[PDB]
């Protein structure tokens, strides 16, 4: 079983794509349809009340 | 017919006694035997 188990990894390997992607909290909370605010100033609001 | 006054016959009979015990044997009898054959094969992604 163990052998077996090698195999079909070694059969259906595959060196994959490696991406990175930057996501900005501020810009993607500014940037949503229907429910967005302001990072910075609700983080302000909240932290002064 | 041959015999004495008593009836005991006067010739000695023969058989030609059976010729021997038979001897039997056994041997090994093989047959055609073939071998595998082999695929093209696949690429890993390892090195050698």
């Amino acid at each position: 079983n163990l052998a077996e188990m090698e195999k079909v990894w070694l059969e259906r390997d595959e060196r994959a794509l490696e991406v990175t992607r930057t996501v900005s909290l501020a810009q993607f909370y500014q940037a949503l349809s229907s429910d967005n605010f302001n990072l910075t100033e609700k983080l302000t609001q909240f932290l002064r009340e | 017919h041959n015999l004495s006054i008593d009836g005991q016959p006067l010739s000695l009979a023969i058989y030609a006694e059976p010729t021997d015990p038979k001897a039997l044997l056994t041997s090994m009898v093989q047959a055609s035997q073939g071998g595998s054959a082999v695929l093209p094969g696949t690429l890993s992604l390892y090195r050698f």
